[PDB]
């Protein structure tokens, strides 16, 4: 199969407030694709449903063939052991620190022998890079070592579809930039097909081999970084480089204007 | 799904997935596995993942426990490609 | 519309996949031990110097009731089965649900907003099994074992009123009738209304931090839900449980 | 060291600046009535639903004690009297520290971490003259009501165990004999007591939610806090008052 | 005076991690300045602490002449109303709405005329943009609309020295843009002097007109947008575009890498 | 800090600083102030802040209530840059 995952045509309502509409996607293997819009446009829920913890209303998303929707809801537990979604925020469990933070799929599903998966932990971590944190606390990091080590934990079990829920958020140019060579290193080490779902363009077109760009309710425009770039559309030329004022409102729909200030004009 | 070892006298012909599932059936007996170990050659191993690289790593160091200038054959380009991504240092994966 | 069924309905069904499933045992015993110490071992100083006070002001405060009837050796039958009988199980149940169970969803209800939940649902272990179901038997095999200390403790300081503060009775108050009062049937009783109090407050402890709002304002709103379902629901239990326990 | 008497000393420190300053009044009035319909009016159901099981429980539970000694027309003498002398400021601070002496601090705290607080001290209106003390007197003032809603419909509650499910005493209950229990010394003490009350709890209720490290996990913690502190320094003052209240 | 804001040389300690060190900035009058550094290094302590809120250890900060710190802590508020913090994240007051949540430094101070207020509020919304948000509630606009309403509400009183705490952070660009226009539009319509604490470079140093660079515990670098994009310094080049490894580490300090994973190697 | 204004017949002369504060004795006799007000000179106006716009917005209003073209003469540059900045419509303004 070219693609790793086809999200063909979903439509998600998430009741009075139609969320997707007939949306189509195609993320392939080894491509590590990028999906950007309009902030809290819910791109976050798009992730959260190629994870199946979320039903589309009308659609037929696929993961590597079959339905995420038809699954056994175990079976869904089986294929998800090939997934692992990044979280901002870290997701790090508060509890156990990083080291045990990191372990937690392992011991979770290998029949991993202790000094074994601890080495395997250990190596992880320098993978990340944070392996002096260790025995750091997760409440003790900071907002990017957070996602640093949420990412190696992701890494275990390799995953093959690791998706990105817009880590790269609220983030210095420095950590920024440790992050997007660190997903970009991962798919040009291993054959994981990160999906970054995000909003900060300069830096996911960096890596990003072939993005999606969706409206309000629908996807607008896909392809590859450069041939986005160049794209002429009002919706899309808008979001890329922010120009403020388009097709997207900059001014809040208002009456008038002139009683507002003459209340009884 | 499979994994079959030999020790070859100086060569420690390994075989199989290497995962971290197949792992353990070797993790065991590691000493007798580098007895008289002087190489490893990883020829036949279809692909690699993290444990197995871990394995391996620990495998080295029995290599060197007794004391024993071990060598890696037949490696593979994706476990030298993790080694490099593991950022693992020359002087244990070698 | 939405309390009116779907809310009720999603708590019981956020509940009957918690516990029946796989029975894996060697797993959530480390769980269990942890889930136990925070909020059963840790919250021990909430019962154990709460306890003693409510004791006490029931002994001094008993003390100058029957004293008004003269009757000072039923002091223990009038304030050890007090507590035993009724103060216990909800003066412990309304301190639980502060220390335990409010600390509860404002522990897992922050789990679901910092995605912690989401993420552990990422992994193939699911979160019900394997964070609420350690909460939930944390709680209703702490409550009880709370109630328990609450009332040692309470009869301990109702001594020291009527005892140390009144030299008055030395073994006619407790060595003497508590005989009379320490029957099984009473702690069978007692242990009856502190498992349900258990069971309905480590329940609606932990459906809120299930069912909130995952936002700052969402964990901090539902904190104070449960502190008040956890004790509306509390009192209207004890109300119906000792009306069925003892109005035969 | 930091509770030992610096925690103490700000948490002086932030009411001695709370209270006694400008004495604007027509400024605070319109946000006065607002904080006490969140902090007293809304958190009516939680005194009122939860005034009448516990009262219920006591007539019914006391029922079952003087039937034993065959007074069952003491009821009111042995039910009013005691939800007005101990479980009334008590019962009804608990719920009242679960209801607003936690989402206070779990909104005020919220403040400090969402920085509305910072923001407002920012602009020249100082933020605890004019946030800290609309709630403190909301709490203060809304507390001692509070206490006597929940006495005047926990006595509902027991007439209606004591009347209506068993026909026993109508007049005979509280018509003949509360008259020698509705004295003025008895509302004045059970007053006291719930002014006290609400000073502590109202306090360390908005003193977290001041002193609190502003995050998600700081504010659930403090809520927490606030619940643990709420009750302990209640029952302890409320057994030092009843100490010297009574112990005369 | 040249300058509107002195901050000779402040030592900030904060118990026992000391935040600033002796550092020095001039924020001058009608110059939308900018400070820059890593996140979370304390610059929102930095602008905090030119509000008076928190005092420095050993500093002269003297805006406008007289000290910060030398002040009556009511006269602090009299001086306190030539400035507003624009505070990420809103800060909006989740009871009042938006209108209201303007409307409320005047209110506070001027003896304004309710019709006349009304239309002085309206305006300003305009002026942001969320006009025909004033009826909405805090706890339903946007992350982004929230902190415009909250720029809206912090121009009254004409400020006159209004610091922005990294307010276009976790931002997608059309907010991004929009943010950074509506804030140099002000300096280039007002007399305000923005100070803008941020850490999103290519979206500050756009109107940024005088930034500072700070390093753990200093300031490294200043001047102008051109002259510290041109900036041959380590500390400072790294942060400028986030070259993820140099002299900030990327990678954290640990032990050898060798009996980590070989416990009794 | 001051504020002075005196109806010329036509010309509404007003002069001073026009902010929140020296507003408000201006703004009650509105009426008579644009009692017959043909155009109003803000010609010595020191400064102009944000009230100061709102209220010359209602005196137009009113300078518009009887019924009649008024213009303003005089003006400065930060009033009608305000006016762009508050997005002010050409028709309330002139």
């Amino acid at each position: 199969v070219a693609n790793l995952v086809d999200m063909r045509d979903v439509s998600f309502t998430r009741g009075n407030r139609c969320i997707f509409d007939n949306i189509s996607l195609t993320v392939p293997r080894g491509k590590i694709t990028a999906i950007m819009g309009p902030s809290g446009i819910g791109k976050t829920t798009l992730l959260r449903l190629i994870g199946g913890q979320i039903a589309p209303d009308h659609g037929e998303i696929l993961f590597d063939g079959e339905n995420i929707p038809a699954m056994s809801r175990s079976r869904l537990y089986t294929v998800r052991k090939r997934m692992s979604m990044l979280f901002q925020s870290g997701a790090l469990f508060t509890d156990m620190n990083v080291f045990d933070n990191v372990a937690y799929p392992l011991r979770e599903h290998t029949q991993l022998p202790a000094p074994l998966l601890h080495s395997t932990v250990m190596m992880k971590l320098e993978a990340v890079g944070l392996r002096g944190a260790a025995k750091l606390m997760p409440s003790e990091l900071s907002g990017g070592m957070a996602r640093r080590a949420a990412l190696a934990r992701a890494i275990a079990l390799e995953p093959d579809l690791i998706m990105f829920d817009e880590p790269f958020v609220g983030q210095d140019p420095i950590t920024m930039g440790v992050l997007v060579k660190l997903i970009s290193e991962l798919n040009s080490a291993l054959g994981v097909t990160c999906v970054v779902v995000s909003h900060d363009v300069p830096e996911v077109l960096s890596i990003a081999d072939h993005a999606w760009i969706l409206a309000d309710k629908k996807i607008v425009a896909h392809g590859s970084a450069q041939a986005l770039q160049a794209n002429p559309d009002p919706r899309v030329r808008q979001f890329l480089d922010g120009i403020a004022d388009g097709p997207v409102p900059f001014r809040y729909p208002a009456g008038d204007y002139h009683a507002d200030l003459l209340p009884g004009s | 799904e499979s994994l079959s070892w030999m020790q070859t006298g100086d060569t420690l012909a390994l075989s199989g997935e290497l995962d971290q599932d197949v792992l353990l059936p070797l993790w065991e007996m590691r000493e007798e596995a580098v007895k008289g170990i002087t190489c490893i050659d990883l020829s036949r191993v279809s692909r690699v993942d993290t444990g197995g690289l871990a394995l391996l790593l620990h495998l080295i160091d029995l290599a060197k426990k007794q004391g024993n200038n071990v060598t890696l054959q037949g490696v593979n380009d994706k476990v030298y490609t993790l080694a490099k991504l593991y950022n693992l240092p020359a002087d244990v994966l070698p | 519309g939405i309390k009116t069924l779907r809310t009720f309905g999603r708590a019981g069904l956020m509940l009957f996949n918690a516990l029946v499933g796989k029975p894996e045992f060697r797993k959530h015993a480390p769980l269990l031990v942890r889930q136990l110490y925070n909020v059963g071992v840790l919250s021990m100083l909430i019962i154990v110097v709460s306890g003693v006070f409510i004791g006490m002001v029931l002994g001094l405060q008993g003390y100058l009731v029957l004293t008004t009837y003269s009757a000072e050796t039923s002091l223990g039958m009038l304030v050890a089965l007090s507590l035993l009988r009724e103060l216990g199980p909800v003066v412990a149940a309304l301190l639980f649900a502060g220390r335990a169970g409010s600390a509860l969803t404002a522990e897992i209800g922050l789990m679901r907003a910092t995605e912690q939940l989401s993420s552990m649902e990422m992994m193939a272990v699911d979160p019900l099994r394997r964070v609420i179901s350690p909460r939930f038997w944390a709680g209703v095999i702490s409550l009880p074992l709370l109630t328990v200390i609450f009332v040692a403790v309470g009869i301990w300081g109702g001594s020291l009123v009527g005892v140390s503060w009144k030299g008055i009775d030395s073994g006619f108050f407790w060595s003497a009738m508590q005989n009379a009062v320490d029957w099984r049937m009473d702690l069978v009783n007692c242990l009856i209304k502190s498992v349900v109090f258990a069971i309905t407050v480590t329940w609606i402890s932990l459906f809120n931090g299930y069912d909130a709002i995952p936002t700052s304002a969402g964990i901090s709103r539902a904190t104070t839900r449960t502190v008040v379902h956890s004790s509306l629901a509390v009192l209207g239990l004890d109300f119906v449980l000792t009306a069925l326990m003892f109005g035969n």
